[PDB]
RNA sequence: GAGGGAACCCACU
């Protein structure tokens, strides 16, 4: 009735919850304390709550079904205690290790690797375009660093645009080459490798995991630690929108042709694989004929093993390294590598040539039958194949053997998660 | 018992002093969203 | 003996003739361990160092050392083995047509598939699961490309026009169960249409949709807070009180079938199915055959989504940094081989060890095929028409729709049931239960410093009491 | 003070961690205040050497007059006074940071405000801080024992540890041949 | 169900793929899952640690 | 004082959860046990016990 | 549960303006056109015929959100030029090449049809 | 009201605590008809 | 289960072809032959029918309730 | 006024397809124009099913999705045919809507195939596409299975529905030699010519044209058979800048109230 | 410790007890941090 | 006669199709 | 006489505004000028910039003394 | 405008 429907002053309306209320935002486990952070509300139109991409790496957090939990605090006092001390931006630096939680991840990552290169030139209207999605810009073109035959801006210029403030940092790119700071290329680059920031402008480098990612030292670090916590809100803001809407331009695939090595590097890794078969064989044959001197601090088995280990070790690392060699600059296993978004160099390695050592309790397959590993060895069968190396790579599939003792070693992994869970809660709890 | 009550992680100190089940919450998946911002959670019209 | 098999209908030739004949043996693990196993016939006929010269048993097929679920995996041993014991998990969570005699039957839980399609990429242990007659999963058009941020850590973009078509539409099926009960004289439920000034302590429901015999009828829409069994108990002016089952809340759907008989004890019993229609929606979880699970991050309609020079959009978009991590090669390779597969006409092979079947012989089929050998397209940009600077990996891959919707999931509660004995919120959805705000949730507020949200939470939140 | 640090840092371990980044400041006075490098600075050095002394003078820790308070206020600061000093040396801010008068006055107050905002704020809760701090890197982890285990070993104090073990130094020549050793 | 064909079993409302194996209880179909254990009437020879005895053989 | 979960309520969820389900087998050995040895892929397994297909989680 | 109405994304409900201009105070002779309902459709093209005009200093759009159904067109033009009457003059030389294309398309299949 | 034999495939008038048995061939399981209210799909 | 009516990627009309696939597959010709005579050029349109499960059939075998 | 002065060159005008080509217009022009043949072009499709009987193994949402997907003809009818939101009847009039029925009954021990045949309408401008190839099956009976429904096609187009999309396959394609470099091959030679490509065999890719932009655009706009694909590639013209129109009248009413 | 030609200085065990009754509470309160450490950064990673 | 490599395959999955046949996949229980 | 910091700490912040939010938002007389907001959390803040807020905040120390210390007294510098 | 608990199993992150 209209009657039970008039508002004193000192009357409570339960309105329901609208755009820009403050809540607090949690995923299980609770490990530290930026898994649970104050976010501003904002409704959109399914099921779902939306989460910006930074956000994902102080939550542990995918997307793989994952759910995660939503407080609502329901007086002022809380509120404003969650706004001034539990806020996302607030929460960028950790005090465990003095360096940020959360980052640029995996496609503003790829594409902020593939953006700052030396040779990315933008036209007027993608640079329009671009600064369309620059919260933070002060509505003015920067001349750009071509102006003849065509006006060309960089991705460069345009993160320079991004950068706030007057952030100064040098960093490096992870393909930065060791031996040429002491060169006479030391401040001009030749692979574009020494990220220097000068004024809140990119002068030089292409950045990666080591500028933009959760280091101590990197670029959103320096921005915090000049510019505060909601003028690097902004930053991360805009790096995903600037860096998402150019990759629409670029693009960034995944294929099996990047799982393909040339000829001449399957021909490498062919022989590197026979000539570390013939090295185990042959210090199989010293330990046979009883040639095989032990080392101080170990019997025999031990040896042979460490030996045999050392063979496979540097088998498994030239074929990895010839991996990486192949390699053009197009390849997207090495683009997702090097900028440090997904994957590594042994991931490179397993896919194109060689997936390696099968360990089970950090030795190799054991003999779970009769001095077998499987009863399609013969007895007492020292060598790589038989006690788990597997030398083909995933692009060329595994022989059924090597399938069923990657398939022990991949079951240590699970297990190994599954039972230390546990103990490392109970850790926690009891330290806190 | 009455010290089956109050012991373990499902007692009554455990399970529901150090922690319990609270109103004005609301649980979820999530997915995500490039064009929010770092401190901007996306909810749905039924939650809110 | 191959030629006597191959007219096992008609020969009577079988596989106990197999057996008889001292062709095949049963070998079990105690025995295994003093047999000499070649693992192909290729051991067999082997030259001057055959390895050994005393084989006594021979594999049949090695890829038989899989069990049902991890045998529609193409190309497994091209994976990483934890991605396969990931497949492994999330085949029996595909929703695609689980028995055929599903409209006899009402489970509490059923889920069925529009349009569920054999594998293009299948392997040869699948002919013996019947996956080619009760398949789980649709071949869709999945291009491998980071568009627009929207599939990131591990999420995907669906085509909306294409889920408007029917792509990955499945039907939920809950059934209800409710009988009469003689629990004493006195008291008898009996299944009746109630009646407001009657009936004791209503649930402030309609009672319209029911029919005379207290049973809702097949065909009538209904909705979380509708009675669809009608049953009242006598009270020993409210000589009988209302007991009706209730539908569970926000599951809104229509009444696919009801059905009336007896119990054991010869009482009435009335179980009713209710059908609801599961359009994909974001946050749908949706898994490809390697491990890959993802839910629904965006649907683009086909004009928003990038497209081939044939004007192929994809179906699913996927991240690539879904990927390299976790070196899910036979994702790519099952990709190739039903892009080849489709354009040839033909069902493609991936048996895990079999040289018959390679990347480089599946490159040079699809390049007799008019496309790029290693499965890129030039894809254009759907919103500017702009040519897409790398070239996009796409291709059919089969993915399948696993039971874990949003919409099953997606709980909210803002003060509602509580507990008797601690006077603190429920538990589930189901009951409209709180979260647990737990000891570790109490640890971070305490470490955040936030006291008047911990007392909020842990105080007036959940039990204020004085 | 090189005499304290090589005292304190016996392995000649120069990386630290302080409160105010002291060169990228330097480089950001020198960015704002348009400091050219290879021209002479109007900065005294004496200006440099008074200026620490009242900056130094005004970064407290520990507040007090007693000679219980002046202590533990030098020691609380000791190593970033030093590094204070080194950095901000009169030879090192003319000949190789080349800072102006405004841009060293300009200095002095960002370094006085940063390190009063790096003070551990009192209510800050630093027990959960630090149990969550060294049981998060858990979640992410001679045959002796280390992860997970050894933390329970430690945290746990075992009176049988599954590996113990000592690590035995030599004195003078046994420590330079094999044999001996 | 035993020995019809799949016409007798589909004019029965029964799936001919259904593969059987299970029970039907109060209306609820229960599949009985394979428990491993140890095998019986073998001697089998361990090594118990930490305790009073160096081997021991069980059957 | 007896053994639970023997006979479980059988998926129809799909049709390969259905035969996953009725070849399943079961080590009885407690999921809060830590020790990692039954856990882990035997060698004995081969031919007999699926490499990939185990759950994840305790079991 | 949550899923809008598809008619949602080109029927503005009432009281929903179509376009909204607002002065853009950053540097002067911008503006900011809000286009309620429509997508990258008529952004793209409208963006790219007022790159066409010499007098834009300043031309974009964006869709803020894709769960939206919104355009925001930024048009900066010369002091001696109107955004407002960029944006027009676009919009005209936009109608007048479809009308041209209209018409050229239907001599082109009378002609194809014909033989 | 009418309810349909499972079995036999024919129509039935079953009163209220009548035991619900088809009085063709006696079989115990039977089901309710299709409702005669307009239900509207969207034929998306 | 029964066949789509509409190819899911691009939206040709794939429900008039499910007879006239089983037919031209009756007549001996190959798959891929059969999916040429009736225009299924792109293989969007080529996985409907190559992949199709006509589980309708199988259901059309049980005895109707109604 | 800087408006282009774009060209049309039919190659191809089957009652399928139409291949086509348009010249001296923008990269942004010519997307639209793809955008709005997928999305924006209206055609008449069926959107309201009441189910009377339905004794399939099909239940009813699933028919009347099938029915939905059904392609209804088009050409001068949806022109003239107004939007339910638009018209003055309270629910459906034949000035918004086009009344169809079904009413089939399998009595035979013949598997009867439900098809679009099978549906009536009461309009003669508005019938299924295959009953003017074989029909498209809606539902197969068998004996004592039935199937009576009453639907309403509606004016809509593919931006709401993928039901009112009319156009199969919009194959787009500029630049086919690839001059502009708007995509950069790894490997030119790996990569298969276009239709369109003007280069010869030992040619992998054009040489780079730094002063060029897109301005040759080729269509094969395919139709479902709603409409005839002129009538679609006019109909998105025509809406496209019935849009443009619209959008001047509310900027014009903007410009004015301020 | 109390051996000829062994460092009294330098020597230590990574026994948290023995640490304690041989050379006290501060030193083992060192070694605790040191054992610690050693945890922690063994892969690496950093702790403040 | 010996089946040759090239109708190997052919022979083992006939051979796999036999054991199907008969035993199926819930023989054990 | 008074030893703690001079300094406002985020946790007295935090208390300080919403305490001072939950009473402007129980019509407490609002020190500021306000330029037509309506959010008491807003008015607290721009009260607290203004350093105009009522409220002494006491500081507990250990030995079981306390400090009392004004807003405006304080530094606010977070 | 809201009347059970318990046990077990499966599953999810
Ligand atoms: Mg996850
Ligand atoms: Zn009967
Ligand atoms: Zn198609
Ligand atoms: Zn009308």
């Amino acid at each position: 009735k209209p009657s039970d429907l008039h508002l004193q002053t000192g009357y409570k309306v339960e309105r329901h919850m609208c755009d820009g209320d403050i809540v607090i935002f949690n995923r299980q486990p609770t490990l530290h304390k930026m898994s649970m952070m104050g976010h501003r509300v904002r409704i959109l139109p399914w099921s779902t709550f939306r989460l910006n991409l930074s956000v994902t790496t102080p939550y542990n957090a995918d997307f793989d079904g994952d759910e995660m939990n939503l407080h609502l605090p329901q007086s002022l006092e809380t509120r404003a205690e969650i706004q001034e001390l539990a806020m996302v931006p607030r929460m960028i630096v950790t005090p465990q290790s003095n360096r940020p939680v959360m980052g640029i991840v995996q496609d503003t990552l790829t594409a902020v690797r593939k953006f700052t290169k030396r040779d990315v030139f933008l036209e007027r209207g993608e640079v329009m375009n671009l600064l369309m999605f620059l919260s933070t810009w002060d509505g003015k073109v920067p001349q750009p660093a071509i102006l003849k035959p065509r006006p060309l801006w960089t991705g460069k210029q345009i993160f320079s645009l991004i950068i706030p403030g007057h952030i100064n940092c040098i960093r490096t790119h992870s393909t930065h080459p060791d031996d040429e700071d002491s060169g006479p290329y030391k401040h001009i680059s030749p692979g574009d490798t020494k990220v220097v920031v000068e004024n809140g402008e990119l002068i030089m480098g292409i950045l990666c995991k080591k500028s933009l990612g959760t280091s101590a030292g990197s670029l959103v670090h320096i921005s915090y630690l000049e510019m505060g916590h909601d003028i690097t809100r902004l930053f991360y803001s805009n790096i995903q929108t600037v860096i998402n809407n150019w990759l629409l331009i670029e693009g960034h695939t995944i294929g099996i042709g990047d799982s393909i090595a040339d000829s001449k590097t399957y021909q490498d890794i062919q022989n590197t694989i026979k000539k570390a078969k013939q090295d185990v064989i042959e210090v199989i044959e010293k330990a046979h004929n009883n040639e095989l001197e032990p080392t101080p601090g170990n019997t025999l088995r031990q040896t042979f093993e460490n030996q045999v280990n050392r063979i496979l070790n540097d088998a498994r690392d030239k074929t990895g390294s010839s991996a990486q060699k192949s390699l053009s600059e197009y390849n997207n296993f090495k683009s997702m590598v090097v900028s440090g978004a997904k994957g590594s160099k042994i991931n490179i390695s397993q896919v194109i040539a060689v997936v390696g050592q099968q360990n089970v309790e950090g030795k190799r397959i054991p003999f779970g039958f009769k001095h077998r590993t499987l009863p399609h060895f013969i007895k007492d069968d020292y060598g790589p194949e038989s006690r788990g190396f597997v030398e083909n790579s995933y692009l060329a599939g595994l022989t059924p053997t090597e399938f069923f003792f990657h398939a022990m070693g991949g079951r240590e992994g699970l297990i190994d998660t599954a039972v230390k869970t546990a103990e490392t809660g109970y850790i926690q709890r009891r330290l806190i | 018992s009455l010290k089956q009550r109050l012991k373990g992680k499902e007692g009554r100190v455990r399970g529901n002093l150090m922690g319990k089940r609270v109103d004005f919450s609301a649980r979820t998946v999530i997915t995500p969203d490039p064009n929010l911002s770092i401190d901007q959670v996306g909810v749905p019209r039924s939650i809110a | 003996h191959i030629d006597q098999l191959k007219e096992r209908e008609y020969n009577n030739y079988s596989w106990q003739d197999l057996v008889a004949s001292g062709v095949v043996e049963y070998i079990d693990t105690l025995e295994e361990e003093t047999v000499m196993l070649a693992m192909t016939p290729d051991d067999l006929q082997e030259k001057e160092v055959a390895y050994c010269s005393t084989y006594t048993h021979c594999e049949i097929h090695p890829s038989m050392i899989l069990g049902v679920c991890a045998s529609i995996i193409p190309f497994p041993d091209h994976n990483q083995s934890p991605r396969n014991t990931y497949q492994s998990a999330m085949g029996k969570q595909a929703m695609g047509v689980y028995i055929t005699n599903f409209h006899v039957r009402m489970d509490t839980l059923a889920h069925v598939l529009y349009y569920p399609q054999k594998p293009l990429v299948t392997t040869r242990s699948m002919e013996y699961l019947r996956f080619r007659e009760l398949p789980a999963g649709i071949n869709s058009i999945v291009a491998i490309a980071s568009y627009t941020g929207y599939n990131q850590e591990d999420s995907v973009i669906m085509n909306r026009s294409a889920v408007d078509r029917g792509f990955f539409r499945s039907v939920f099926y809950r059934s209800y169960k409710e009988q009469e009960s003689k629990k004493g004289f006195d008291q008898e439920e009996v299944f009746e249409k109630p009646t407001r000034e009657t009936c004791q302590g209503m649930r402030h429901a309609i009672y319209d949709k029911l029919d005379d015999d207290g049973l809702i009828a097949p065909g009538v829409r209904v909705s979380g807070d509708d009675v669809i069994i009608g049953k009242t108990v006598t009270l020993p002016r409210y000589t009988k009180r209302d007991c009706s089952t209730f539908l569970r809340t926000s599951e809104t759907g229509i009444v696919d079938q009801v059905m009336v008989t007896l119990n054991q004890e010869g009482y009435k019993f009335c179980k009713i199915r209710v059908r609801s229609v599961r359009i994909p929606q974001i946050g749908d979880k949706f898994a490809s055959r390697h491990g890959q699970k993802g839910t629904c991050g965006i649907q683009y309609r086909q004009e928003d989504m990038p497209f081939t020079c044939e004007g192929i959009t994809p179906d699913i978009i996927i991240n690539p940094h879904a990927i390299p991590s976790r070196m899910t090669i036979g994702h790519l390779i099952e990709c190739l081989q039903g892009k080849v597969s489709a354009n040839k006409g033909e069902i493609g092979d991936a048996t895990p060890f079999n040289d018959a079947v390679n990347v480089q012989k599946i490159s040079n089929l699809l390049s007799d095929y008019g496309y790029h050998l290693r499965g890129n397209e030039v894809l254009y940009n759907g919103f500017t028409g702009r040519k897409i600077t790398s070239q996009i990996f796409i291709g059919p891959t089969y993915y399948q729709r696993l039971k874990h919707m949003v919409d099953d999931k997606i709980h909210s509660r803002a003060r509602g049931p509580i507990q008797i004995l601690n006077r603190q919120p429920m538990e589930g959805r189901s009951r409209d239960g709180g979260l647990r705000f737990g000891e570790m949730e109490r640890d971070c507020q305490i470490a955040h410093g936030a006291a008047q949200f911990l007392r909020e939470r842990l105080f007036e939140a959940s039990d204020p009491y004085q | 003070d090189r005499e304290v640090l090589r005292v304190i840092f016996p392995t000649g371990d120069s990386k630290v961690v302080l409160p105010c980044n002291l060169l990228r400041m330097i480089w950001n006075a020198q960015k704002i205040f348009h400091i050219n490098p290879r021209l002479p600075s109007d900065l005294h050095p004496i200006k440099v050497v008074e200026g620490v002394k009242e900056l130094s003078k005004k970064l407290v820790i520990v507040n007090g007059d007693d000679p219980l308070s002046r202590q533990a206020q030098e020691n609380a600061t000791l190593l970033f006074n030093i590094h204070l000093r080194s950095t901000l040396c009169s030879r090192r801010m003319a000949e190789e940071f080349r800072l102006s008068g405004e841009a060293f006055d300009w200095l002095l107050g960002e370094i006085e405000s940063k390190f009063n905002q790096a003070i551990a704020h009192p209510g800050e809760m630093v027990g959960a801080l630090a149990a969550q701090s060294l049981g998060e890197p858990a979640t992410q982890m001679k045959n002796v024992t280390l992860g997970v285990p050894r933390l329970k070993e430690l945290i746990n104090i075992s009176k049988k540890p599954k590996t113990p073990s000592l690590t035995v130094f030599l004195l003078g020549q046994s420590a330079r041949d094999a044999e001996r050793a | 169900l035993n020995g019809l064909t799949d016409r007798d079993l589909c004019e029965l409302n029964e799936c001919p793929l259904d593969p059987g194996g299970y029970f039907i209880i109060n209306g609820s179909e229960k599949v009985l899952i394979a428990q491993e254990k140890m095998a019986t009437n073998t001697v089998y020879v361990f090594a118990k640690k930490d305790s009073k005895y160096a081997y021991t053989g069980e059957c | 004082q007896a053994r639970a979960g023997v006979s479980q309520v059988l998926n129809r969820l799909t049709f390969a959860s259905t035969l996953s389900h009725l070849r399943r087998l079961n080590s009885p050995i407690g999921r809060d046990g830590k020790l990692a040895k039954p856990r882990q892929l035997h060698n004995t397994l081969w031919g007999m016990v699926c490499p990939a297909e185990t759950p994840e989680g305790h079991a | 549960m949550n899923a809008p109405p598809a008619f949602e994304s080109f029927l503005l409900f009432e009281g929903e303006k179509k376009i909204t201009i607002n002065k853009d105070t950053k540097v002067p002779n911008a503006c900011l056109f809000t286009i309620n309902k429509e997508d990258h459709t008529l952004g793209n093209i409208i963006k790219s015929q007022l790159l066409k005009d010499p007098q834009v200093l300043f031309a974009g759009y964006k869709v803020p959100h894709p769960l939206e159904h919104k355009i925001i067109i930024r048009v900066q033009t010369t002091p001696d030029y109107s955004p407002q009457e960029a944006f027009t003059n676009a919009i005209t030389d936009l109608i007048s090449e479809l009308s041209l294309l209209e018409e050229r398309f239907r001599v082109a299949i009378k002609d194809k049809q014909e033989g | 009201m009418i309810y349909i034999c499972g079995e036999c495939h024919t129509e039935n008038e079953i009163k209220s605590r009548d035991p619900i048995r088809c009085r063709e061939c006696g079989y115990r399981i039977m089901y309710k008809k299709r409702t005669k209210r307009l239900v509207v799909f969207d034929a998306r | 289960m029964i066949i789509p009516v509409r190819c899911f990627t691009c939206g040709k009309i794939v429900g008039n072809k499910w007879e006239a696939y089983l037919g031209l597959l009756q007549a001996e010709y190959t798959e891929g032959d059969a999916l040429d005579a009736l225009g299924l050029k792109r293989y969007c349109c080529r996985r409907m029918l190559l992949a199709h499960v006509d589980l309708i059939e199988k259901l059309l075998n049980y005895a109707p309730l109604e | 006024p800087y408006a282009n002065q774009p060209t049309v060159r039919i190659t191809e005008l089957t009652d399928e397809n139409v291949k086509f080509i348009i010249e001296n217009t923008d990269l942004a022009v010519a997307n639209s124009i793809r955008r709005v043949f997928i999305a924006e072009v209206p055609i008449i499709a069926i959107d309201w099913v009441q189910i009377d009987a339905n004794s399939s193994v099909l239940h009813d949402e699933f028919i009347a999705h099938r029915l939905g997907l059904i392609p209804l003809t088009s050409d001068d009818i949806v022109d003239k045919l107004q939007y339910s939101r638009d018209c003055t009847c309270e629910e459906f009039c034949p000035e918004c809507s086009v009344e169809f029925t079904l009413d089939v009954r399998c009595n035979e021990d013949q598997t009867r195939h439900v098809t679009s045949r099978d549906l009536i309408s009461n309009s003669p401008r508005v019938i299924p596409v295959t009953s003017r190839q074989d029909d498209i099956l809606i539902v197969k009976l068998r004996k004592g299975q039935e199937l009576r429904l009453r639907a309403y096609a509606k004016k809509g187009f593919g931006k709401e529905h993928a039901k009112w999309n009319p156009t199969a396959g919009v194959a787009f394609e500029y630049d086919p030699d690839n001059a502009l470099r708007h995509t950069v091959y790894p490997k030119p030679e790996e990569w298969p010519k276009s239709e369109y490509s003007e280069l010869d065999e030992d040619e992998s890719q054009a040489p780079y044209d730094p002063n060029g932009k897109p301005e040759r655009f080729y269509y094969n706009v395919e139709s479902c058979g709603s409409l005839r694909p002129e009538t679609i590639v006019l109909s998105a013209l025509s809406g496209l800048k019935k849009k443009l129109s619209d959008l001047q009248t509310q900027l014009s009413h903007e410009i004015q109230s301020d | 410790l109390s051996e000829k030609d062994v460092d009294p200085v330098r020597t230590t065990s990574n026994d948290i007890v023995e640490i304690f009754t041989v050379l006290g509470i501060e030193a083992v309160r060192k070694a605790l941090e040191r054992e610690l450490y050693h945890v922690i950064s063994f892969d690496g990673s950093y702790v403040n | 006669d010996e089946i040759t490599p090239d109708l190997w395959q052919e022979a083992c999955w006939i051979v796999i199709s036999s054991y199907f046949d008969e035993k199926g996949l819930v023989r054990q229980q | 006489k008074r030893i703690t910091t001079p300094y406002m700490t985020k946790y007295e912040r935090a208390r300080v505004l919403g305490t001072r939010a939950l009473q402007i938002a129980m019509c407490a007389p609002v020190m500021v000028e306000l330029e037509g907001e309506t959010d008491p959390l807003l008015i607290a803040m721009k009260e607290l910039k203004a350093r105009k807020i009522p409220i002494i905040i006491r500081r507990y120390l250990p030995d079981g003394s306390y400090e009392d210390w004004g807003v405006d007294e304080l530094i606010i510098s977070d």
